[PDB]
């Protein structure tokens, strides 16, 4: 019947935002004193992709509803989706076996799971 | 040494236990999935008895503390000799007895003849109105850390029924591990099976 | 103490039973019984008439002992006994030692014992039969401590042993009821019938 | 009956206290509205000694308990006959003394002679490196619903200087309710304070 | 010099938002069933201004930046500003009297406060 | 207990003085001694060297005597004694009694006593004088019980007094230093040395 929407708040919500939790470009610049140009010799050292990868924490993932959950594994998906395409090469994390179906903290040990059909 | 494989018998003879918290500084508590209660010392363990079916009258509920560990059963589960000459008497268990029962006038205290251990008595009461169970407050005397006593090694408890003459009704065995912080070592404990 | 003496109901061949008036509920009551847990609630220094209803008259000589233990079993091995304030505070009736719980006022031939084995208090009047028109002799008894003093009872429930004895002291009769002494007796009566129901 | 009127002296001498939270359950809490210590039983007081100058060596502090109820100020303020003979001793105090000072040597007690009430005396320390006051741990052993000691009546804890003879120097009273739950018998009656 | 900035965070900020707490609309009408119209005869008992004032708590006012502070008696003083107004009268209520410069909780008791110029 | 033996530092004639090992703050080091706090802190049944340094040479005959006191005024008519389990354990050298705390290894002459009227634990070896190129004679302690051992110190922190006497009995000399027996010595120095800090 009536109350058709003229639809408002459907997926369209992510895409529209742009100021809501990528402008979070502090510690200014203001009248720059320390500076000295030097010749290019000391080497880049980019950082890893070991610690922008996020070691899973156990007590975590209650309140978190799993939108959030799968969206945090691609976290760190799309910033790996980066370094296995274009860039620097890294490994692949110890914590990527988790990013499976059911838990990252399934049981393995201590078996005798049930006998059923 | 007295066997710890369950006993359910004719009777439907299964262990209750409350479902308490995790909190750090918990009375008594108990796992689902090691089977295992931890609790404090000299404080109150109730655990329940669900029973299928009525015992006759003139039945008792003994109680008995065996070692998990294969290499430590030859040694009695008793007190240190330090807890064995504190002055922590409830005026009916002997110094050397690591289990203790409270609420209750006819307890039993047992020093058995052959096999030299430590059984803790109560006679059966039906579960009262509106109650499927019979609680027994156990008290635990000692941690399982005492130098002399336990020594950092895991406990069975065992809860056994008999009838007056002493031949045994049924039998269910659940671990204890008694120090300071019950509800953190039943954590430690959880992360130990994931 | 180490013998604790037996909490059991004591008949006899004498058919001697308790016998309490059935007074009100109110919050501020002096005296108050419950039938269904047997447990007097009353006050301090305040008057507690216990009936004693026989079957048959016991021979003259007969004595009436009041002794109250704990009815917990972990707190046994403690005296039921006045609280160290109330030990020291001036309110004797001028034939009671200020440890004792239990009197009995409106009687001049009262006896009190520190039992010496059991170390306990017991609180003694002779046994008068009924009088005129009556079937029971009321013992007029007065505890002297609530049962939340601290160094005494300390929240513990206790159950106040009526015994009957002939002079020699071997033992005719004996019948327990809890009590619970506090300032609100009536009251704390209901809280522990709302205890029953559940 | 020793004086409660707040002597300031020459030495400037002024009680501090701790801006602790209104909790449930604190070990020891203050009113500034009412000038009112809330305290536990055998916990740690820390009141704080601001003096404008330093006094000589030899000084002492002296804290005495009295009743801020006038019906009430011929009875000393002790301990309940029953805390009276609970071993709870710190190995320094008699067993009718309601105040009791923790982390300090050389803590004095004293029974006076004339006017027959407990006196408490640790000897005076200047403020350390840094600090601007001189902590000491004050302990009381009773709460104010004591039966036979403090009887549900509230009390005033006087605090006084004096030198090795014994002329007052400076005092400071403040009343103490001493209970269960400090931080909740503050609030009540920081609602006694604001009428309607 | 320059950074003359084009004002954009000044006091219209307050003025604009119109979306950000006041839309704060709930519990809704859907397929409404219960229903009876009846005459009008119970009068109306308008609720009072006790408890949309708010008795004041005494642990609060700590995070509370003092223009939050000021605003709240602003709170309790707008609505106020309706009820000696225009509509029904209602009296004063306890907590007014530190709608007062200090504090709420000044001390009265315990004199002597350090005697000086 | 009934009178508790004196803890006041008692110089005499002789110039006695207690020298301690200048050994380092390490987590598990056998034994060290604080100078700020006049602290030794050890383990259990570990060697503990104190030097004794004199001005002058005592006469033959002369013993020293150890005896460990409660630094607490209100512990102090509990005697020093091993815990209840400790006292039971096969730990013996074969010349100590199972209760006395205080050992000495390295030395055949020692002596342990339960003295009889202040019912307490006394450890005495006879002195030596210092040896060729030495100005010091090492006694190397042995302590049997840590301080939070229960029944026993049982976290209270301890004095041990070092007498000297000759053959009589009468005193020449005490010097007294704490004890605080863990299972970690040296970082028990660093926290009792951020406590003074
Ligand atoms: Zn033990
Ligand atoms: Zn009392
Ligand atoms: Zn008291
Ligand atoms: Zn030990």
């Amino acid at each position: 019947m009536t109350s058709q929407s003229s639809v408002i708040s459907n997926s369209c919500v992510t895409m529209e935002r742009l100021s809501h939790m990528m402008e979070r470009a502090w510690c200014s610049q203001e009248s720059a004193l320390s500076e000295e140009e030097e010749d290019t010799t000391r080497p880049l050292e980019t950082v890893t992709f070991k610690d922008v990868a996020v070691d899973l924490t156990q007590e975590e993932w209650e309140q978190m509803k799993p939108a959030q959950r799968n969206l945090y594994r691609d976290v760190m998906l799309e910033n790996y989706s980066n370094l296995v395409t274009v860039g620097c090469q890294v490994t692949k994390p110890d914590v990527i076996f988790k990013l499976q179906e059911e838990e990252p903290w399934v049981m393995e040990e201590e078996m005798f799971g049930r006998h059923c059909p | 040494v007295p066997s710890q494989k369950t006993y359910q018998g004719s009777y439907g003879f299964r262990l209750g236990f409350l479902h308490s918290g995790t909190a750090k500084s918990v009375t008594c508590t108990y796992s689902p999935a090691l089977n295992k209660m931890f609790c404090q010392l000299a404080k109150t363990c109730p655990v329940q008895l669900w029973v299928d079916s009525t015992p006759p009258p003139g039945t008792r509920v003994r109680a008995m503390a065996i070692y998990k560990q294969s290499q430590h059963m030859t040694e009695v589960v008793r007190r240190c000799p330090h807890h064995e000459r504190c002055s922590d008497s409830d005026g009916l268990a002997p110094p050397q007895h690591l289990i203790r029962v409270e609420g209750n006038l006819r307890v039993e205290y047992l020093d058995d003849r052959n096999t030299f251990r430590h059984s803790v008595v109560v006679p059966y009461e039906p579960p009262e109105v509106g109650s499927d169970c019979t609680t027994i407050h156990y008290n635990y005397m000692c941690n399982s850390s005492c130098m002399g006593g336990m020594n950092r090694r895991p406990i069975l408890t065992i809860i056994t029924l008999e009838d007056s003459s002493g031949n045994l009704l049924g039998r269910n065995s659940f671990e204890v591990r008694v120090c300071a912080c019950p509800g953190r070592d039943r954590r430690t404990e959880e992360e130990n099976l994931r």
